[PDB]
């Protein structure tokens, strides 16, 4: 399989055995001698991925890397057939589909049996179940899927391709290994990422949105109900059927060559808005918008130099690139990004959870499926669900960072380059950040805290408040109005804004608001001070720890302890947590305390100034009734009328289909309590408890011979901080649900 | 409210437009291309400037010259 | 005496000395290279040390110490002939490693013991019975 | 858990509708909806967009014990090696910036010890604890009036 | 200093243009403290040219 | 003295910053810069 | 030589990088001419010059934003803030100059000493007081002022 | 603030006495005796 190309794979380097499945422990040579003390079980699942520490083989590594990607993606196939399955065979998705607005989404359904059966309430049509929040039934009508059998169909083919990806992790790790040259083809690799991977994916989900998706939606949106609609392929079948819908299309692909693209606008349009029938953005307009995505990407998948000399060499890029600031500039980092799979890690975890983030940041307030902006339940979920995805990719971000750092640094081929000079200021870089965060804690919940304190001696003037010592967001205002005026103006093809959190029509659909204009105040620039603030502060530890892994002037020799070490001692006053791994430890902490507060500004600020009612006269009743900018300023204001209040639903659960929501608040409650007893104690005190027990143990000859250890310090953190994240996240995340699916 | 295009290429949109924008890029190639004839696949003879050095360089100047005619051509369409 | 030696080739950094080294003290560290090599700074970033005799001065003795372990640990030709002294602000330069021209790591005579007790651990004295004192166990 | 029983049963005892406790005391849901976010009502209002009553003192208490409760938490989760490495670069940043240089601290300033930082972890832990838990006892009894 | 900014409020507290105003000695200060400010400047401006 | 331009607020303080403070502060830069004894 | 940052005063080793806002002329000029760096002044002098710059600036915050700006004694508020932090950081200055030269003085400037500091605190206090005080006073005669740039009296 | 209490003068002066003169005063002498000698 050469075909002239620059593949080159070993034929057979791994035999296919079972034998070292019962070795627990092969990759691991201090591991492989066997267990003598518990400690032996934990580092087991410790260093399981950590290639690096297994083998010196950058190879073999990569090898490695590539069959667990392989594995990786059959377990999201696996997981997405299950979804599909379940949508399939036990959801009400054809009920909901034939009257959405009187419904609730409902699947996974729960067998009766020590009163569990409570859980599948009422949520429609007769249909019994667990109202589902991950938008399922809203992407699959956007797709347009009008059949329970053809989500059996995807299920199966979800199935059949993950068997195929794991059969390629076992056949290019046993079979046909590739070798170490074929991996550092970074620019055929880019190339093909972005015009194979992104530009034919955009294109032709396009092609099925137009085929697919815009009819039948079309149709759908005008009641013509689902059994009545023909099937996708109909339309492939019957141009008739596409032209009585687009009259463009009876003129066929003819326009598209000519560059006579008008032509086209019955179906490609730049609507800009929501749809009035639905409050989702227009199939249209995302059919045009992934058609562009797609171009854009083909032709940004030509830039780089392969095989033909055309092309754009990276090394030359990015040591052409060095001014009198930087020194030599990027020079090294095409070896860095070509010899370091953590360095290439941290990269993309960042941008990821960026990303992940943006699309949270994008999808509120642009509902792209349909009827997914009436449900505030799912909105909601969204939100937080890929608000706390992103946080922990760019946690994790910064400890590979850390990782590379300490492991694949290289100072010989790091002279004077970007990455030499940013070790050679990161004083000043880590003490400017330092006060930054200062800056805006005492500026951002300083001023809670002086609300807080006017209020509370009746002192309302002298708050920080819309009525009194205003903090008008100018700048977001005038940006608002800049989009607001954007269709006709600076967008003239454009009919609609971009999207209405700006400003323009309050759109609402069936009896609720989907989206209307989200104004700014007072408590606005606080809120987003407050997110400044939390953001600096843990970004601040993530880029101390990454600069100072390999030296500090308390630990000169950092890099040789390691990444992941407890400390070097109680010497020099006390280095307890000095390590890289345990700057990813607290910024974990300080991650979730960001994130924390941006999901409950999401949730308060949509309840209170956009989610609401609207009676037939164009009044807008809110669901909490606008209490945001009165209450939003000072502390007690979330605690009251935020925390107190909105936990009500939560607290009452019981007795209702929503008690688990009750009870899983209860239990994140718990671990929190929980893990707050491996952060606050040390290894040593539970090792003399164990010592005891095992002298009780000795007393009856109960020994066991793998002695039992306490947890290593590092372990310990992790237990705890893991501890807390999930009965923190699992917390509001009841109470989230709860509050969203009580509120109508 | 849309941008109007034109329908047959006819005598405008071809050749004084498209076929002047691939010419331009030819050139823009023959003069800027750093590596022309390291194509695994090599061109026939030299001939003239419609195709000289290499298969992959004749290939992507008319595709960069596409991109340029294309965008040319949906300008002076008034958009 | 006089601390004589190149300077290495480095662009300049904020981990450096401080204060400190003019009003407290400062550390050195000489050391000779086969050849213009390429080292890691103990206050961070990349250095190249001349072929020949190299000077450098750092703030605490640690670093210096962690520079003597990495010429003698990661360079094909180990640098070991590295020397760390200890210069005051009146100039007074005091010699310090390896403080009897032989590493501490193996024997060599002349030395003698310091802080050897005669005794095992579990046989230091009861508080209690050298109580009032301005002793602990491991001190009598 | 004392102080939770005792004052759960009181309130009830004094308001003659010992059923609530009787009844809900035996799941933690029931203190937790019953006991602490009921008798909160009152105290969370003590000053509130609309004004403030004589719980003004007693609710700004609470939210103080809350706020040094956190603080302990602080002192109590991050250790002191990551703080020295931090107040080192402080320092550094002292000693370079022009004006400032004018003054210098008499004490070298370090990070605090491992068995200070455990103490002041747990002072602020109890400070924090007494102090709020105070608030709710005296402004849920003396606004509901037992 | 004493003596002069005494005695320099006078002229123009008598014969400024304020002098026939409701702010006759206001206006008299302002011009003694302004010319007394450049004065100081002057002197200072002296001293760091000749003593350098 | 006043203003129905735009803004009319700036002349009150530009006047005496172009007349009083732009003039004593760049001559006393220019007599300290004449007057400096460096080197030449 | 097209590096625009360097070793600070030619030593790679010393904890500090020369930038253009570290290390430049104009930086060199403007911060070795400021009052605390100034060639030749006396302590009282430079004490004297920064407290009236910052009695002067320290008067806005609590006169615009303070308790007694809704009152009809604004100005008067503003004036007593500024006076009263005036008096606080003359303490402060006062006592760091008493613990910081104790022993042997150095002879290298007249500030850093125990007689120079202490003279650069009376400086600091006067100017102070005068500083916040002229500006209470231009702003409750703000109507005079304005008499005076328009030509109202003549 | 006011009070029907008798002496209602005295809190006037001495709630700044014992919020602002004596913590300046005992932080002063004990800033002054913590940096004693050098
Ligand atoms: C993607 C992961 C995933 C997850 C989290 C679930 C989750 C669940 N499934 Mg599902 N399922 C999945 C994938 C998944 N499934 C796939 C890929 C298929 C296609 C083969 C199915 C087909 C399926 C069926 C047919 C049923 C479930 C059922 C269930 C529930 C009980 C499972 C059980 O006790 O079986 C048994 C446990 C042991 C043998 C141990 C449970 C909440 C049951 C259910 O929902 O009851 C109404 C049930 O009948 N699932
Ligand atoms: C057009 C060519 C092409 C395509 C589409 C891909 C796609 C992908 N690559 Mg690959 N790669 C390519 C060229 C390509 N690569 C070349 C030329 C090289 C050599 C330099 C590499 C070397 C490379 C490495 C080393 C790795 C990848 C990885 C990945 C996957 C990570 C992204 C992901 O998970 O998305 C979403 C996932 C999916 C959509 C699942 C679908 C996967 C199927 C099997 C591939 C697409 C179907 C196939 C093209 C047939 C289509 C026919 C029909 C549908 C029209 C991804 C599916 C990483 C990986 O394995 O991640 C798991 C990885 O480690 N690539
Ligand atoms: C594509 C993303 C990615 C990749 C491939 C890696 C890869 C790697 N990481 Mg990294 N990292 C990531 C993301 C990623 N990480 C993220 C998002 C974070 C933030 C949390 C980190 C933070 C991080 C740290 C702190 C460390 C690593 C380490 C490692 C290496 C060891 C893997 C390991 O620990 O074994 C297997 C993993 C485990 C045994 C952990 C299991 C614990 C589970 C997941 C508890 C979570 C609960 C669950 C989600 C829900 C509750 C269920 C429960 C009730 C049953 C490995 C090469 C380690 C290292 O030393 O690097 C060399 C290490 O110390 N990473
Ligand atoms: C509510 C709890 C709490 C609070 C108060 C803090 C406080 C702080 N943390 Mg911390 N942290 C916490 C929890 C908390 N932490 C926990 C549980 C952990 C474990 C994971 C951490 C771990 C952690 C790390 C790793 C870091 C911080 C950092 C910081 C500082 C950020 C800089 C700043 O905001 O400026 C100052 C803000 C304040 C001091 C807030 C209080 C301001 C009040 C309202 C004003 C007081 C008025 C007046 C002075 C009172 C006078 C009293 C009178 C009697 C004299 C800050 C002082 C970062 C840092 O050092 O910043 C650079 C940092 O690196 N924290
Ligand atoms: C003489 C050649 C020419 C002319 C007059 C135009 C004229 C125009 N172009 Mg075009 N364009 C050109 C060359 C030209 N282009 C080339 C060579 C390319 C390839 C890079 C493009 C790619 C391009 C894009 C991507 C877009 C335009 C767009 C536009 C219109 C919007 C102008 C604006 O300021 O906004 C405008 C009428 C915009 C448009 O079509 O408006 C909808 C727009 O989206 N052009
Ligand atoms: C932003 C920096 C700054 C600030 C806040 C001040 C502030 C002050 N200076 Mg100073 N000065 C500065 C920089 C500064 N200076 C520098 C760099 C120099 C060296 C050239 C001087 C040299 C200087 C002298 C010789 C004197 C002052 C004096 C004064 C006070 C009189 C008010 C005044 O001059 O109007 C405000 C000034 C400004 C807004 C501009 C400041 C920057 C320019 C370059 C200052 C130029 C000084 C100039 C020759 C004197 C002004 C003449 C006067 C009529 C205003 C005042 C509080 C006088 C004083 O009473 O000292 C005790 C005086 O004698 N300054
Ligand atoms: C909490 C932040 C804060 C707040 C709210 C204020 C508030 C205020 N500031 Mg301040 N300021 C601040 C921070 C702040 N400041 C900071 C950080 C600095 C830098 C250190 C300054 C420096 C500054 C200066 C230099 C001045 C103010 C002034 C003012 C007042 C102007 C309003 C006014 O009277 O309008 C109307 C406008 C006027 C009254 C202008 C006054 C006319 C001037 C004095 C004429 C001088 C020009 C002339 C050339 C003088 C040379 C004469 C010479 C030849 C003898 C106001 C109350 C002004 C003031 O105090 O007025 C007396 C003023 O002079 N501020
Ligand atoms: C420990 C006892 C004690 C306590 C906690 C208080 C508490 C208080 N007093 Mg009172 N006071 C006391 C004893 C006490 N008093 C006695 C015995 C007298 C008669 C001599 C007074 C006469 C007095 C007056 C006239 C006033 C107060 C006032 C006040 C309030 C403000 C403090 C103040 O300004 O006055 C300062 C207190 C004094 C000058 C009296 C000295 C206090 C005793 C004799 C010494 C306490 C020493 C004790 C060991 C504490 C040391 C600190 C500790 C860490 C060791 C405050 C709530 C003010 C008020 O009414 O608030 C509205 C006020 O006007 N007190
Ligand atoms: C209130 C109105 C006033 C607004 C003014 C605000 C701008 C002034 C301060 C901006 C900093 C300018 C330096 C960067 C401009 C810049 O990068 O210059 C370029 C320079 C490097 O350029 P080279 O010439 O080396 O380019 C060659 C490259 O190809 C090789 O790297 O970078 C540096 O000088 C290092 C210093 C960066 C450290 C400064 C960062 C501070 C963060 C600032 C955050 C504030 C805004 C954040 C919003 C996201
Ligand atoms: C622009 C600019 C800048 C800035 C600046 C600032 C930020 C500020 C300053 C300002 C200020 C801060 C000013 C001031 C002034 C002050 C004064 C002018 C004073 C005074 C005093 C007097 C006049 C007197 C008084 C008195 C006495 C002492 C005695 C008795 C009483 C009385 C009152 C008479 C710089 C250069 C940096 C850079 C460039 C640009
Ligand atoms: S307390 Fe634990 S982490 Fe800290 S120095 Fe001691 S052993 Fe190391
Ligand atoms: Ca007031
Ligand atoms: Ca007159
Ligand atoms: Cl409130």
């Amino acid at each position: 399989r050469e075909a002239k190309a620059k593949v080159s794979v070993d034929n057979n380097p791994v035999p296919t055995s079972f034998e070292k499945w019962g070795k627990p422990g092969h990759f691991d040579r201090t591991l492989a001698r066997g267990p003598k003390t518990t400690t032996w079980i934990w580092n087991l699942h410790a260093n399981a991925h950590d290639f690096d520490s297994q083998t010196s083989d950058l190879e073999d590594v990569s090898r490695k890397i590539f069959s667990a990607h392989f594995g990786h993606l059959a377990v999201v196939f696996v997981w997405l057939s299950g979804m599909y399955f379940h949508g399939a065979k036990f959801s009400n998705y054809e009920g909901w589909l034939a009257d959405p607005t009187h419904i609730k989404p409902s699947a996974q359904v729960v067998w009766p049996i020590v009163g569990q059966g409570i859980l599948n309430g009422d949520v429609g049509g007769g249909f019994h179940g667990i109202q589902i929040t991950s938008g399922l039934f809203y992407l699959w009508r956007a797709s347009g899927f009008t059949d329970s059998y053809q989500l059996y169909c995807t299920a199966i083919g979800g199935l059949v391709m993950a068997a195929l990806m794991l059969f390629a992790g076992w056949f290019h790790y046993h079979v046909k290994a590739p070798k170490l040259e074929w991996f550092q083809n970074v620019e055929s690799m880019m190339n093909h990422h972005l015009a194979g991977l992104l530009g034919l994916g955009s294109l032709g989900w396009a092609g099925h949105q137009i085929h697919v998706s815009m009819p039948i939606n079309k149709l759908l949106d005008a009641g013509v109900a689902p059994k009545d609609i023909p099937l996708p392929h109909e339309f492939i079948l019957e141009p008739s059927k596409m032209a009585e819908l687009y009259p463009s299309f009876a003129q066929g692909l003819t326009p598209f060559f000519t560059l006579n693209w008008g032509v086209y606008s019955d179906f490609l349009t730049f609507k800009g808005g929501l749809n009035p029938v639905t409050g989702g953005l227009w199939l249209s307009d995302t059919a045009h918008h992934h058609l562009a995505i797609a171009v854009l990407f083909i032709i940004a998948g030509h830039m780089y130099r392969t095989n033909w000399g055309i092309g754009h060499s990276m090394k030359e890029i990015l040591e052409a690139h060095k001014g009198p600031f930087t020194g030599e500039g990027h020079k090294g980092l095409y070896e860095i990004l070509t010899t370091s799979w953590h360095a290439q890690l941290a990269i993309n975890l960042a941008l990821l959870g960026s990303l992940t983030i943006i699309v949270a940041q994008h999808m509120y307030a642009m509902p792209p499926y349909p009827y997914q902006a009436i449900d505030y339940a799912t909105q909601l979920s969204l939100f937080t669900h890929h608000m706390w995805i992103g946080g922990f990719l760019i946690v994790g971000a910064g400890a590979h960072g850390a990782i590379f750092m300490v492991r694949d640094y290289d100072p010989a081929k790091n002279v004077n380059n970007l990455l030499d000079r940013m070790l050679r200021h990161r004083d000043a870089i880590i003490s400017h950040l330092n006060w930054v965060c200062i800056f805006l804690g005492f500026h951002s919940f300083g001023l809670y805290i002086h609300n807080d304190t006017m209020r509370a001696l009746g002192r309302p003037q002298d708050m920080f408040s819309d009525t009194a010592i205003q903090l008008q967001p100018i700048f977001a205002q005038w940006v608002q109005h800049l989009h607001t005026l954007a269709p006709g103006a600076t967008a003239p093809n454009a009919l609609a804004t971009a999207s209405y959190a700006f400003g323009g029509e309050t759109i609402a659909v069936a009896g609720k608001v989907a989206m209307m204009p989200i104004t700014l105040g007072t408590a606005d620039f606080m809120v987003h001070h407050i997110h400044a603030f939390t953001i600096h502060v843990t970004a601040l530890i993530l880029l101390k720890g990454v600069l100072y892994a390999r030296s500090s002037r308390l630990v000169p020799d950092k890099a040789n302890l390691g990444f992941r070490f407890p400390c070097d001692g109680p010497g020099r006053g006390g280095t307890c947590q000095v390590s890289g791994w345990d700057h990813v430890f607290l910024g974990l902490f300080w991650m979730y305390n960001s994130l924390s507060i941006v999901i409950f500004h999401f949730s308060w600020k949509m309840q209170s100034d956009v989610w609401g009612t609207v009676s037939p006269d164009g009044s807008v009743t809110h669901v909490t009734l606008g209490n945001f900018a009165q209450s939003a300023i000072t502390i007690n204001g979330w605690l009251r009328d935020f925390l107190w209040a909105q936990a009500a639903n939560v607290i009452n659960s019981y007795g209702s289909a929503l008690s688990a929501y009750g009870i899983m608040f209860l239990a994140g409650h718990f671990v929190f309590a929980f893990s707050l007893m491996f952060l606050f104690s040390g290894r040593g005190y539970w090792q003399e408890l164990i010592e005891s027990i095992v002298w009780a143990h000795n007393k009856l000859n109960v020994a066991p011979a793998i002695q039992p250890r306490a947890l290593s310090i590092i372990q310990g953190r992790a237990v705890g901080v893991a501890h807390y994240l999930l009965g923190g996240i699992v917390t509001t995340w009841a109470f989230f649900l709860a509050r969203s699916l009580s509120i109508g | 409210a849309q941008a109007s295009p034109t329908t047959a290429g006819w005598s405008l949109s071809v050749g004084i437009i498209m076929c002047l924008c691939n010419v331009f890029a030819f050139v823009i190639g023959y003069f800027a291309i750093q590596k022309t004839g390291k194509g695994k696949d090599l061109a026939l003879p030299q001939l003239a400037s419609k195709k000289t050095f290499g298969l992959p360089e004749l290939l992507a100047t008319m595709s960069f010259g596409h991109i340029l005619g294309a965008g040319m051509v949906l300008g002076l369409a008034s958009s | 005496t006089e601390l004589s030696g190149q300077p290495p080739k480095f662009g300049g950094s904020t981990g450096g000395l401080l204060s400190k080294a003019n009003r407290e003290e400062k550390y050195a560290i000489t050391w000779t290279s086969a050849s213009e090599q390429v080292f890691e700074m103990p206050t961070g970033g990349a250095a190249i040390m001349n072929e020949g005799e190299n000077l450098l001065y750092l703030a605490r003795k640690e670093q210096c110490l962690a520079l003597g372990t990495q010429l003698r640990t990661k360079f094909k030709p180990k640098i070991q002939d590295y020397k760390i002294y200890r210069v005051y602000p009146s100039g007074e330069v005091q010699y310090l490693h390896p403080a009897d021209g032989v590493f501490p790591e193996k024997v060599n005579e002349g030395r003698e013991a310091q802080g050897t007790k005669t005794r095992r651990i579990g046989q230091n004295p009861e508080p209690v019975t050298i109580k009032f004192s301005g002793k602990a166990p491991y001190e009598v | 858990w004392l102080t939770f029983y005792w004052h759960w049963k009181h309130l009830g005892v004094w308001s003659g509708n010992v059923a609530q406790f009787n009844e809900n005391s035996t799941y933690l849901m029931g203190w937790f909806r019953d006991y602490l976010w009921a008798n909160s009502a009152q105290l969370i209002n003590g000053y509130n967009p609309y004004g403030v009553n004589n719980l003004s003192v007693w609710a700004w208490m609470f939210l103080f014990g809350h706020l040094v409760w956190a603080t302990g938490f602080m002192f109590l989760i991050s250790w002191r090696g990551y703080w020295q490495e931090l107040i080192e670069t402080i320092v550094w940043a002292h000693e370079r910036t022009p004006l400032a240089n004018l003054v210098r601290w008499k004490d070298k300033p370090v990070a605090l010890s491992i068995v200070q930082a455990r103490l002041v972890g747990l002072a602020h832990f109890t400070v924090g604890y007494v102090l709020t838990y105070a608030a709710f006892l005296i402004a849920s009894t003396a606004g509901k009036f037992g | 200093g004493m003596a002069h900014g005494y005695f320099l409020i006078g002229p123009w507290t008598l014969l400024g243009p304020l002098r026939d105003s409701e702010y006759q000695y206001i206006g008299g200060l302002i011009g003694a403290l302004a010319l007394i400010l450049v004065a100081t400047a002057a002197l200072s401006s002296y001293g760091l040219v000749t003593f350098q | 003295m006043d203003g129905s331009y735009a803004a009319s607020y700036l002349p009150w303080i530009l006047i005496p910053m172009v007349g009083w403070l732009f003039p004593a502060v760049t001559m006393g830069l220019l007599f300290i810069h004449i007057e400096s004894e460096g080197e030449g | 030589s097209n590096q625009v940052v360097q070793a600070y005063n030619g030593d790679p080793f010393v904890g500090h990088l020369s930038t253009p806002i570290s290390d430049s002329a104009f930086t060199r000029t403007f911060i070795g001419n400021l009052p605390a760096y100034r060639k030749g002044l006396s302590p009282i002098l430079r004490g004297l010059e920064v407290g009236m710059a910052h009695g002067y600036f320290l008067i806005g915050p609590w006169t615009l934003l303070g308790p007694l700006r809704d009152s009809e004694y604004q100005y008067i508020g503003g004036l007593i803030g500024a006076l009263a932090l005036i008096l606080v950081a003359t303490a402060a200055l006062s006592s760091y100059g008493l613990v910081t030269f104790q022993g042997e003085q150095g002879s290298g400037d007249t500030l850093q000493t125990a007689d120079g500091w202490s003279q650069f605190a009376a400086g600091f206090f006067v100017g102070g007081m005068g500083g916040a005080f002229v500006a209470y006073f231009l702003l409750e005669n703000l109507s005079v002022v304005d008499g005076i740039f328009r030509g109202l009296f003549n």
